[PDB]
């Protein structure tokens, strides 16, 4: 019963990432399908369905370091693992030759689907689904 | 029947919190936070004391007070700011 | 101090370590002690 | 803070034009005149982490220089009158292979060329591997000292460059040193060109004017 309740079809702690590479996504994902101008409502003191749109890496920033548990700043870690989720195929770029991340005309969007992500925020016990 | 008193033992610890509601209170969509919210921990103080029949306003009344207080200004917040709220009163 | 200071920007190895008493503090420390001891 | 981020017809003919000539005048004289010996003290005094630098180096941490401020005089003079000469005098005259990233007309396999002739003995990256796997019996002597100045350089900017410089450092026998000015430079390199990179770093801010860099890009289209 157990073989044809299953396709078996399939190839086969999805996505083993470090906890800044875990912040680094979500905030990625909330940047490419939040509107701009909800930024400093939501996240200042003062969509499930449709392609992701781009965003800036200072909106990115941003939002991880709002969202991110006094502040954790921008150290060469943060970088590194943020290169790591593009070589992994994480984010996706504007651009397919002579890859130069440093060109101000690159711009970034999310590679990862919702089922994916939902599990990553299960795993920070960070609650996105109140943010939409 | 009962009447209880105040004494200023734990002046402190609700000078405070106070202090508190009203920073957090300053740049936030949020409860009027005045001298009438105040009085509100005095007041439930001297109901919690009421239940003991105590004559007295005793810390543990205070607490109770404060912490009734606290927790429904906290949750009243938005989502945002609330799990910030959450750890930065968690001395009450 | 000047010298310290760039020192512990550039992350020099010649910067001391305050895990040990400082010379300062520790000759104070002997002086005082010592000055009442005789 | 980060809420600062979140809280954020005029044109340039309205300003006096300025030639290029006139541009380079006033920029030259307070370059040369304006903090002059106390930017020189500090260099002098930065002049003393050279024994840590060699030892680094020998050791066989990459160094990479960072800060505001041109670095190129800085890693020059390091270079050729500290490193150089005292390998030789201790090992027993190493050349010295500098690297221009600030002239984007540079290509990389003109710079595979010198390197295979001062290190092969008579697809990039085929020939690396068989470079790595020869010096592995060799001995762990400095043979060959690498400066690259810029590696933020707009050539350099690239991926396959990137990955032919960190393919260099895994032979212990070539020494690297590297320089950067953008601040978002930590993004260039993943885990994998980290590992291969094994750069220590140094923060050598400087505020050191940019002279030579300026000469390849026309401050008149501004």
């Amino acid at each position: 019963i157990k073989l044809f309740l299953s396709t078996d079809d399939n190839l086969s702690q999805t996505y083993d990432l470090s906890i800044i590479s875990k912040y680094l996504l979500i905030a990625s994902y909330i940047c490419s399908y939040l509107e701009p101008r909800y930024d400093a409502s939501i996240f200042s003191r003062k969509p499930r369905y449709l392609q992701p749109s781009l965003f800036a890496i200072e909106r990115l920033l941003a939002i991880f370091q709002a969202i991110f548990p006094s502040l954790m700043k921008a150290n060469i870690e943060v970088f590194q693992n943020l290169s790591e989720l593009h070589t992994l195929k994480l984010i996706a770029t504007t651009m397919n030759k002579n890859i130069d991340y440093l060109s101000p005309k690159v711009r970034w969007k999310v590679n990862v689907p919702w089922e994916i992500i939902k599990e990553i925020s299960e795993s920070v016990h960070f609650n996105i689904s109140d943010y939409f | 029947k009962i009447y209880p008193k105040l004494h200023q033992m734990d002046m402190d610890k609700v000078s405070r919190v106070y202090a508190d509601l009203r920073r957090e209170s300053i740049s936030t969509g949020s409860f009027p936070i005045t001298v009438r919210h105040l009085e509100s921990i005095l007041r439930i103080a001297e109901s919690f004391a009421k239940m003991r029949l105590s004559e007295f306003v005793s810390s543990y009344d205070l607490d109770r007070a404060i912490k009734v207080v606290v927790d429904s200004f906290v949750d009243a917040q938005k989502v945002s700011v609330r799990r910030q709220l959450r750890r930065s009163f968690a001395i009450y | 101090r000047y010298d310290e200071i760039i020192f512990r920007k550039l992350g020099s190895m010649l910067q001391t370590t305050n895990i040990l008493v400082t010379d300062d503090q520790y000759n104070i420390w002997k002086k005082r002690i010592e000055m009442d001891l005789a | 803070t980060f809420e600062g981020y979140f809280d954020q017809r005029h044109t340039m003919s309205m300003a006096p034009d300025v030639t290029r000539e006139e541009f380079s005048l006033v920029s030259n004289f307070f370059n040369e005149n304006f903090q002059k010996r106390p930017r020189q003290k500090l260099f002098e005094i930065q002049k003393k982490m050279f024994p840590q630098y060699w030892f680094e180096l020998t050791q066989g941490f990459s160094l990479l220089f960072y800060g505001v401020g041109s670095k190129r005089n800085f890693l020059e003079e390091f270079a050729i009158d500290y490193l150089s000469p005292k390998i030789a005098y201790s090992q027993l005259s190493i050349p010295c292979l500098i690297l221009n990233g600030y002239n984007p007309s540079c290509n990389y396999r003109d710079v595979f060329k010198e390197i295979t002739d001062l290190l092969v003995p008579a697809h990039v990256i085929l020939q690396i591997q068989k470079m790595i796997d020869f010096y592995k019996n060799q001995p762990l002597d400095i043979k060959l000292i690498l400066v690259v100045h810029n590696l933020d350089g707009p050539s350099i900017r690239k991926n396959t460059f990137q990955t032919m410089l960190s393919f260099l450092s895994v032979i212990r026998q070539i020494a690297i040193v590297a320089s950067t000015d953008h601040i978002y430079a930590p993004l260039l390199w993943d885990n994998m060109k980290a590992q291969n990179y094994n750069f220590v770093f140094h923060d050598i801010s400087n505020f050191e004017p940019s002279t030579v860099e300026s000469t390849f890009q026309d401050v008149m289209k501004m």
